[PDB]
């Protein structure tokens, strides 16, 4: 009856069809840690913004949509200006981490709909209604059932 | 440091090269008189799992002779081993 | 022998198809080479590192 | 009649002709390796992109088409760039043997149909069928099976 308390029964005794409609209203609305205020962010390196991108050439746009005959479509200034100036950085980028421990853990929660440095809880439209997860708790068994029984019929 | 398992010619070539700057570093630290006196130097390699297998292997046998004022007998599966690894 | 006696005939470029041109033999394509250096270094490569440091007599 | 035991059986004893055509088609298939999830690759200097490479000038193109009477092709800004920046550090810090075992090593992955740091099983069409074949285990000898004997017939 409280949001709280029925996340640990889930485990030991009752499933996930026996709930409430206000009950499965309340599971996926966010926590107590939602409105309560935190303001810091920390390892501003995110892949979602492309420091190598730039704007549209507008002469080259119109020559590669006429197809004529053509061997490179990018401008590859910038891409390989990024390449030369990575040559210099040094062995500190300590690469494949960024690779490894940072890129699949931001790729993972662009499943989820949560951006790459966002520590708190983010909504996803799951069929009619939005359900609100993090990192921390994915609540992935609630994903499993708004999808899989809630195909046909209609829960809020 | 990562990978020692192999026993392949490319580590005998990369232990040759270090083998050979450490002398020309002990040449030009270690008063190269030195060089020529002592006899033949060897560089130690670092340690993989297959020597570390038997290198947690004699501690238990160590672990026994401490114990034997208590006469605790230890034996350590080879699953074992490879957890605490 | 036979590659040079394309370019003295009075042909038209146009008129050079693949089956005009006679095939290399085995030993002239890349494939060969490419499969020549399978064989050639890495084989080989590790010949030069046996035998180095065992001193033995 | 298992994937893994033919090719056992190929050096000792039976030939290639006198396989069944599921069985010509179960060594075509690719290993119990693939499926086998493994996300790490290595040694990313590949021959297949060109680093020197730009976009078509379509005034070059254009004045190369006409027949100009003219003395040189390619731009040769960028490729003079290339050889610049390699003689700033070549001297400082290299030792090639890279021109030797990794130029000859991809030029032949690429006539196998597979990319340069793949590490997996290829496909190859050979005649009418797909031959999955990987940089360890050739299959160089169902290669020479399924061209020579597979001109005027077929085979699955």
């Amino acid at each position: 009856s409280v949001k709280d308390i029925k996340k640990l029964i889930e485990e030991g005794i009752l499933d996930y069809e026996d709930l409430t409609e206000n009950e499965l209203r309340k599971l996926a609305k966010p926590d107590d840690n939602f409105y309560e205020l935190s303001p810091y962010a920390s390892d501003e390196k995110d892949l979602s913004l492309n420091e190598t991108s730039g704007l549209t050439n507008e002469q080259l746009k119109n020559f590669l949509g006429q197809n004529g005959t053509y061997h490179m479509s990018y401008d590859s200034k910038s891409i390989d200006y990024a390449k030369q100036k990575k040559s210099e950085k040094k062995e500190d980028q300590q690469e494949d981490d960024d690779g490894f421990y940072d890129a699949y853990k931001q790729i993972k929660n662009s499943y989820d709909g949560i951006p790459n440095n966002f520590n708190h809880e983010a909504p996803q439209l799951i069929g009619n209604n939005y359900v609100f997860t993090s990192i921390y708790d994915t609540k992935e068994n609630l994903i499993k059932f708004l999808k899989k029984n809630s195909e046909y019929d209609l829960y809020d | 440091f990562d990978a020692d398992n192999s026993g392949t010619p490319e580590y005998k070539r990369v232990m040759e090269d270090v083998r050979l700057s450490l002398i020309k570093k002990c040449k030009k630290v270690f008063k190269p008189e030195f060089v020529n006196r002592i006899d033949k130097i060897g560089v130690f390699e670092p340690l993989n799992k297959k020597n570390l297998h038997k290198i947690v292997a004699l501690r238990f046998k160590k672990l026994e002779k401490r114990l034997e004022e208590k006469n605790i007998q230890v034996s350590v599966s080879e699953k074992a081993i490879d957890y605490i690894i | 022998e036979p590659y040079l006696k394309i370019g003295r005939s009075h042909t038209l470029y146009t008129h050079i198809t693949p089956d005009a041109v006679p095939q290399l033999p085995k030993e002239c394509t890349l494939k060969h080479l490419s499969s020549y250096m399978e064989e050639k270094l890495k084989s080989m490569e590790s010949k030069k590192n046996i035998e180095s440091g065992k001193y033995e007599f």
